RNA sequence: AAAGCGGGUGAAAAGCCCGCUCGCCGGAAGACCAAGGGUUCCUGUCCAACGUUAAUCGGGGCAGGGUGAGUCGACCCCUAAGGCGAGGCCGAAAGGCGUAGUCGAUGGGAAACAGGUUAAUAUUCCUGUACUUGGUGUUACUGCGAAGGGGGGACGGAGAAGGCUAUGUUGGCCGGGCGACGGUUGUCCCGGUUUAAGCGUGUAGGCUGGUUUUCCAGGCAAAUCCGGAAAAUCAAGGCUGAGGCGUGAUGACGAGGCACUACGGUGCUGAAGCAACAAAUGCCCUGCUUCCAGGAAAAGCCUCUAAGCAUCAGGUAACAUCAAAUCGUACCCCAAACCGACACAGGUGGUCAGGUAGAGAAUACCAAGGCGCUUGAGAGAACUCGGGUGAAGGAACUAGGCAAAAUGGUGCCGUAACUUCGGGAGAAGGCACGCUGAUAUGUAGGUGAGGUCCCUCGCGGAUGGAGCUGAAAUCAGUCGAAGAUACCAGCUGGCUGCAACUGUUUAUUAAAAACACAGCACUGUGCAAACACGAAAGUGGACGUAUACGGUGUGACGCCUGCCCGG
RNA sequence: ACCGAACCGACUAAUGUUGAAAAAUUAGCGGAUGACUUGUGGCUGGGGGUGAAAGGCCAAUCAAACCGGGAGAUAGCUGGU
């Protein structure tokens, strides 16, 4: 639920936080559970390639379960989790057979569901069916783009892709940029919205919240020196530049794509 | 087995000072002055077989070099081992 | 004040050791540069 | 931070040695280490040079001695970040990346304590009592086996309380004393009242339901193991665990007393060796409660089987024997030995943590212990430095209350505009405070013996209050100029610019109104993403997927953000 | 969040300025559960890194480190001859 703090600090006078009661507390599952270590932002030769990464908590990965491809075995969802890999939640499943497994949480699933996935599955939230079978004009998630691949596409918390086509072989998906797109209809597709929608309505309160998330600060261009950036310089408050990103590229309005490759898949751009 | 090649070259010499007298006369213990690639089963087997005596145990500790002024010359003494050698109560070299 | 040398031998060893010159390509030529001079101690290993 | 005197040695003593005083530190200026150094450690001798003076002295010269490990640390097994990297992908050459592997602690992995000894080492030597791992050989039973499956190792922040211990205080007991000057056989004074690892028991506490069948799309194949499903049956079963107690210990240690001394210290003997209370930041506790920011890996360990061996090997349990190699161990370590060219007001990580007053690791004085800072002696001018006090005035000084002075603690009474309803606020302002007696020969509260009762029977529960400790308050009296008496310890109020705030910044003249910020908007990006590093392969972005990521500008919040597309 | 030691820092004043010190001492001062601070180790390299942005920092050196080399650069300039 988004509950907001009282203000008897003035860090917590802003601070918006989203309380879900229904989440696990207990530790995570060892067997799925895994190392990352965190990169800073640094690529192999050791230069910082992205900028503004850098320390925040200390994470453990999830093995999730983006491809869904034990099918025919129904499975009870057992409970839900906080992945911190993620804006959405997940969810430890137990399958009929004895074996568990974390997949993302679709909207409106609780603990103690029943989920399928397979060609056979029925037409309900978390069961995973090819978008062939998937009914037009309705909404899924975890959106494969090959066949087998694994799920690529509406995955954050809160979204969904509308099927709104099937032409042969293929289908157009609205996605969440508003964008159709062309994919093949053998590839997998989950039913039913991401769950933790109520995410977008955090409000972090303070730069403690943001350093604990794991991002360091930002310089503005205007406030560098002429040789650091392209904005710098000025005595006072001087800007007279046409805006640009660091290694001179202009930023406002300037598109960026260059695949001619998925040229032919791209029905639509987002407009 | 430990040759005789090897226990009659690694036996050295004996070493003569207050604290070794006191071990002698109150712990039944010899000092050696022996080489240093030498370890405490080749003292103990050497000590047994050449002194005639029996050994109880051995400790061995590698006495470092000194640095040394001769003429404005720096030069430095080399190091060496020493074995406290513990006999059986009724050996008395 | 804290002064620009903070020993450490592990640190000196495994910046300027004998082995990390060999390891590096140019680290055999400055060993080749110190044996033409001549120097009496090629790296900081002694 | 501070010295004075007596004796000794010597050619010579302010500085060396010994003694008696005096002063300084005592969350350090004490004790032990890691890092770093390398003989500076101890003894004998010397005073050329070094030591900001002298020197008989030294961390100086010379010579001799000194560092003893199955249990401490390294080495070793195992991994993190990261390094190297057979083949490989790539690149004019050199080389870049990287799979299998293999290195890499700052982390995980078996085991020793007390007393004694040397001029210099000791958890290493000696005495006493223990513990661990591995190989061999007998005995008994037996399905053993991994590079594979499972469990475990295995993990965050904050907070709160209970139980304890280290430790301290007092009482008892034992040994000693009857005081240079009034009094001191007494509710008097000084000191001691220590004892470990290991082994046995398993308590406060914490966690979890056990046990037996049958079946299964899972755990790369198998599984008697893990997981899952269905039955039956029992209710206490298991795991963890400080402390206490017994033993170790008829031992060791012990104030002192007795005798030599090369007066430095040795040899002999040795009484009491308990209780109550207070109590940790240490232990139970890798716990419990809660929060969001969701909190290493692998081996050692336990367990299941494959290939294989199949009355053999192999495994488990007992006993005996053997082995545990090699390297460090001196000394300094908040410093005269490390980094600062110096015997340099600097810097340097962890461990221990006594008394009184105190909330306290502040502060004042002290204990254990260590020092008096390697030039002194006089004199008591100007002037400079660090301080103390000051008539009357009280900012008149000055760029400016800069500096100094002042305020300063606990409890209670009380407290405005404004406000985002939290604040402002400790607003402002005021009163009490010492000591003695009584309430109360020491109260409320805390702890709790003896005795009695009960029992699924002991480290058990109920009663019961001995004894110990002990606030706070009221009343009365009394002393001083003054009772938070020292040290320690807010100056307050009013109008206003800027930036919302906590933060960051020009190491070494600038800490700000600059930078950041949460929030806001625009824009790019459909994943082999945009973008960045790279001639490339690759990698970050991200093991993320438009409620996400990059770039740009503004900068909480409230009310708003108007017209112009000619350049 | 608040007051305040350790610890981190560096706002004001005096001293010092051939210093005790190539940046400190003394008396006050700010943070002090966090965007904290710290030990050991690793990574990023010079038109490059890193930068809560001061052209700051990269070994007492930074509007382009240090070391060797082209090199005896060049100098219509100064000094000396
Ligand atoms: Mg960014
Ligand atoms: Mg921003
Ligand atoms: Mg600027
Ligand atoms: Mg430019
Ligand atoms: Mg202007
Ligand atoms: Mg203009
Ligand atoms: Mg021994
Ligand atoms: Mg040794
Ligand atoms: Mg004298
Ligand atoms: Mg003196
Ligand atoms: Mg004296
Ligand atoms: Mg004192
Ligand atoms: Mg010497
Ligand atoms: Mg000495
Ligand atoms: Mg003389
Ligand atoms: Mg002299
Ligand atoms: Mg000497
Ligand atoms: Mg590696
Ligand atoms: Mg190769
Ligand atoms: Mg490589
Ligand atoms: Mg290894
Ligand atoms: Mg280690
Ligand atoms: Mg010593
Ligand atoms: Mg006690
Ligand atoms: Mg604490
Ligand atoms: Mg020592
Ligand atoms: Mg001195
Ligand atoms: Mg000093
Ligand atoms: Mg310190
Ligand atoms: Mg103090
Ligand atoms: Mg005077
Ligand atoms: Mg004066
Ligand atoms: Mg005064
Ligand atoms: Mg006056
Ligand atoms: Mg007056
Ligand atoms: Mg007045
Ligand atoms: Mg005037
Ligand atoms: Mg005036
Ligand atoms: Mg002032
Ligand atoms: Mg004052
Ligand atoms: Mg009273
Ligand atoms: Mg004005
Ligand atoms: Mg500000
Ligand atoms: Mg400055
Ligand atoms: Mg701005
Ligand atoms: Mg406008
Ligand atoms: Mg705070
Ligand atoms: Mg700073
Ligand atoms: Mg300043
Ligand atoms: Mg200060
Ligand atoms: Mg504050
Ligand atoms: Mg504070
Ligand atoms: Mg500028
Ligand atoms: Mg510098
Ligand atoms: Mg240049
Ligand atoms: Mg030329
Ligand atoms: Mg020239």
């Amino acid at each position: 639920a988004v509950v907001k703090c009282k203000p008897t600090s003035p860090g917590r006078r802003h601070v918006v936080k989203v309380v879900n009661p229904e989440l696990h507390k207990g530790k995570p599952f060892a067997p799925l559970l895994e190392k990352n270590s965190k990169s800073g932002g640094r690529n192999n030769n050791g230069r910082i390639t992205t900028r503004h990464i850098g320390g925040g908590h200390k994470q453990a990965y999830r093995i999730v379960d983006f491809k869904r491809n034990k099918d025919g075995i129904p499975a009870v969802v057992e409970r839900l989790e906080y992945d911190p890999n993620r804006s959405a939640n997940i969810a430890l499943v137990l399958y009929k057979d004895g074996e568990r497994r974390y997949i993302l949480a679709p909207k409106g699933l609780k603990a103690g569901d029943q989920i399928q996935s397979g060609v056979d599955a029925a037409i309900k939230p978390g069961n995973t069916l090819p978008m062939r079978n998937i009914p037009v004009g309705s909404t899924v998630h975890n959106v494969e783009m090959k066949p087998g691949k694994g799920g690529q596409l509406a995955r954050s918390a809160g979204t969904y892709v509308q099927i709104v086509a099937r032409d042969g072989a293929y289908v157009t998906l609205r996605l969440r940029s508003g964008e159709m797109r062309k994919v093949e209809a053998d590839c997998r597709a989950t039913l039913g919205e991401v769950g933790n929608a109520e995410h977008m309505l955090r409000v972090l309160g303070k730069a403690g919240a943001a350093r604990w998330r794991g991002v360091r600060p930002t310089v503005r261009g205007t406030a560098m020196n002429p040789v650091d950036h392209p904005h710098g310089g000025g005595e006072g408050r001087n800007f007279g530049k046409h805006p640009v990103t660091p290694w001179g590229v202009q930023t406002k309005g300037k598109k960026t794509r260059s695949n001619k490759r998925t040229d032919k898949f791209i029905v639509r751009r987002r407009s | 087995m430990i040759r005789e090649e090897r226990l009659l070259k690694v036996l050295r010499a004996p070493h003569v000072s207050e604290k070794a007298s006191t071990a002698m006369e109150k712990s039944n213990t010899i000092v050696l002055k022996v080489a240093k690639d030498a370890t405490k089963a080749e003292i103990k087997a050497a000590v047994q077989k050449l002194f005639e005596v029996e050994v109880e145990v051995v400790n061995t500790l590698v006495v470092k070099g000194k640095v040394k002024r001769h003429g404005q010359r720096i030069g430095r003494r080399s190091d060496w081992k020493k074995a406290y050698v513990t006999l059986k109560e009724g050996q008395n070299l | 004040m804290k002064r620009t040398f903070q020993p450490s031998v592990l640190k000196r060893n495994r910046s300027h050791g004998f082995r990390a010159r060999m390891a590096t390509k140019n680290g055999r030529q400055v060993l080749a540069r110190r044996r033409a001079k001549g120097r009496a101690r090629l790296t900081v290993s002694k």
